[PDB]
């Protein structure tokens, strides 16, 4: 996942 | 610092995480995250929600550090209801460029956060009487933090569509905002  | 959508905002990011904790990540995105098929289109709420997400104490403290000093000012000095349009078109257009960039599976509210970030300064620039600003000894600090994601700093996988989608963001509104009045 990407962390905003 | 002590406004309404400042804590309402703080509120549900801790709700929404520490259900991340109970159910697992992956069963809170399911629901929460952009809309991966174009079937899910319809449920609205994903297009907002991806913001309250986030997958580390770490990742949600400095978040939500950075959401009530920038957050609190604008509500403070500019009222509640900028702020809310403040978040609701960065959640939304920093949303909409992460998924471009690498897909919906991303959340946190560092979208917001750059746009509060462009927002904030260039709003202090244009306009000083608006009674907020950034110091310079932040920018920098934003600055190396937008191009660390671009280097996925020790392995640090960030929203970087998120980042600068945000940051133009905010640019755009402040700049728009420091014409009028």
């Amino acid at each position: 996942v990407r962390m905003a | 610092r002590a406004g309404p959508v400042t804590w309402v905002m703080m509120i549900a990011c801790v709700v929404v995480f520490i259900a991340m904790q109970i159910l697992g990540d992956q069963e809170v995105m399911l629901w929460l995250a952009w809309p991966f098929d174009p079937t899910l289109k319809f449920e609205f709420w994903r297009y907002f929600t991806h913001a309250l997400m986030h997958f580390s104490l770490m990742h949600i403290l400095f978040n939500l550090l950075w959401w009530w000093y920038l957050g609190g000012a604008v509500e403070k000095r500019l009222g509640s209801g900028k702020l809310i349009v403040i978040t609701l078109i960065s959640a939304l257009l920093s949303g909409y460029v992460q998924q471009k960039f690498s897909g919906p599976w991303f959340g946190g509210l560092s979208g917001v956060v750059f746009a509060l970030m462009g927002y904030v300064w260039l709003r202090g620039e244009r306009d000083p009487q608006s009674g907020i600003y950034l110091q310079r000894g932040l920018i920098i600090f934003a600055l190396i933090w937008i191009v660390a994601g671009w280097f996925d700093l020790f392995g640090m996988s960030m929203a970087n569509g998120a980042h600068i989608a945000g940051l133009a963001v905010g640019l755009a509104m402040a700049f728009v905002d420091s014409l009028n009045a």
